[PDB]
C-alpha cells in the first residue's frame, strides 16, 4: 500500500509540476491513471467450493492466507466391482514428514467416519 | 524474453499389455524438471484423467498408459506452472488423437480441479505469440487487464479467449 | 574439429526372463553424459519406441 500511494502521489506531483493540474482530487474515476486497472479482481480463487475441495487457514511466514485443499479421483472408481483393493492416497504440495502422517491420519478418520455414518458409501 | 515451446505427448509403452489389466498408467516428464514443475505436471495429469472420465468414459487410455510428456526448458521456475494448463490439453489430444486447433497458444496454470490462475510475463508471451504466428490465444481472466493494458499495434489478429475454468478451453481448441 | 562417432547399442540381458512378463525395457547409457544428453536419449528411446509400436506392432524387442 505504501507503494501504491507513493506511486499515486509521484504522479500527482508531475502533473502539478508541468502538467496543467495545479491541484490534484484523486478519486476511482480519476485511479485507473493514477496507478492503473486493479490487479486483485477477485477475494478469492472462488465462491462455489465444488465438490472435494475445501477452504482452510494458513499462518505461512508472510501472515495469513487461505488455502484450498483440494481432492480429485485419480483412477476410475470402479475398476471391477469385486475387486477389494484399498483406495490408495496420492498427495502434494511440498507435504513434509510430519505432513505426511497427518494426511495418513486424516485419510484414516475419513474412512472410519463414513464407515460410521455411510457404511454404503465405499467410495473412499 | 518470451518464447513458444511446444509441450509434447509419446506412448513410450503399449497401451494393452493385458486387457484386463488394472495397472496404473504411469506417466514420465523431462525437461530439466523441478520439484514445483513436478507436482505441477502431476497435478494436470490427475485432473486430466478426471476431466477424461467426465467427459468420455469409455476412453481408458490416460488411466491405463504409460506415457512420456516433455515440456521444454527455458522458462524461469516461477513460470514452470504457467505450462500446466498446456500440459493438460496434450495429453487429452494423445487421449483422443484430435490435434488441438491450429495457430492456437496457452498460458495457464491448474489446481488440480481444473480451475485456472493468473501467471506473469504476460506481455512477452504475447510478443512471442505475434512472432510465431499464431493468431488466437488463450489466458485467464485474472490476467486480462494486463493483456488489455497492451497497445493495440500489439494485439493485431489476436482472437483471444480469456477463461478461468479448464472446461472452456475444451471447447476452443477441441471445437469439434 | 569434426568427427564420425559411432553410437553403439547392445542387448545387456536376455529378452525373454518370463514370455507373460510385462516388464520395462529399461535403458542403460554411457559416454560421460550430461543431464540435457540424458534427457535427449530418454526421448529418442521413447520415440524409438513408439515409432516400433506403429511401424512393426509385433516386435516387442524394445
Amino acid at each position: 500500500l505504501q507503494k501504491q500511494v507513493e506511486k499515486v502521489l509521484r504522479k500527482s506531483a508531475y502533473k502539478i509540476v508541468s502538467g496543467e493540474a495545479e491541484s490534484v482530487e484523486v478519486t476511482p474515476e480519476n485511479l485507473q491513471d493514477f496507478v492503473g486497472k486493479p490487479v486483485f479482481t477477485v477475494e478469492r480463487m472462488y465462491d462455489v467450493t465444488p465438490p472435494g475441495v475445501v477452504m482452510g487457514l494458513a499462518w505461512t511466514a508472510m501472515g495469513g492466507s487461505t488455502l484450498f485443499v483440494e481432492t480429485s479421483l485419480r483412477r476410475p472408481q470402479d475398476k471391477d466391482a469385486k475387486g477389494d483393493k484399498d483406495g490408495s492416497l496420492e498427495v502434494t504440495g511440498q507435504l513434509g514428514e510430519v505432513m505426511k502422517e497427518s494426511a495418513r491420519i486424516a485419510y484414516t478418520f475419513a474412512r472410519a467416519f463414513l464407515m460410521q455414518h455411510a457404511p454404503a458409501n465405499d467410495y473412499l | 524474453g518470451g518464447s513458444t515451446l511446444f509441450v509434447e505427448t509419446s506412448l513410450r509403452r503399449p497401451q494393452d499389455k493385458d486387457a484386463k489389466g488394472d495397472k496404473d498408467g504411469s506417466l514420465e516428464v523431462t525437461g530439466q524438471l523441478g520439484e514445483v514443475m513436478k507436482e505441477s505436471a502431476r497435478i494436470a495429469y490427475t485432473f486430466a484423467r478426471a476431466f477424461l472420465m467426465q467427459h468420455a468414459p469409455a476412453n481408458d487410455y490416460l488411466v491405463t498408459s504409460h506415457i512420456h510428456l516433455h515440456v521444454p526448458e527455458g522458462a524461469t521456475p516461477k513460470d514452470g506452472p504457467s505450462a500446466g494448463c498446456t500440459i493438460v490439453t496434450a495429453l487429452l489430444s494423445l487421449a483422443m488423437g484430435r490435434p488441438v486447433r491450429q495457430n492456437l497458444a496457452m498460458t495457464g496454470e491448474v489446481s488440480l480441479t481444473g480451475k485456472i490462475l493468473p501467471v506473469g510475463g504476460i506481455k512477452e508471451k504475447t510478443i512471442a505469440a505475434k512472432r510465431a504466428g499464431v493468431t488466437c490465444i488463450v489466458l485467464p481472466a485474472e490476467n486480462k487487464k494486463d493483456f488489455y493494458d497492451l497497445a493495440a499495434f500489439i494485439t493485431e489478429g489476436l482472437e483471444v479467449h480469456f477463461v478461468e475454468h479448464y472446461r472452456e478451453i475444451f471447447d476452443i481448441a477441441f471445437p469439434d
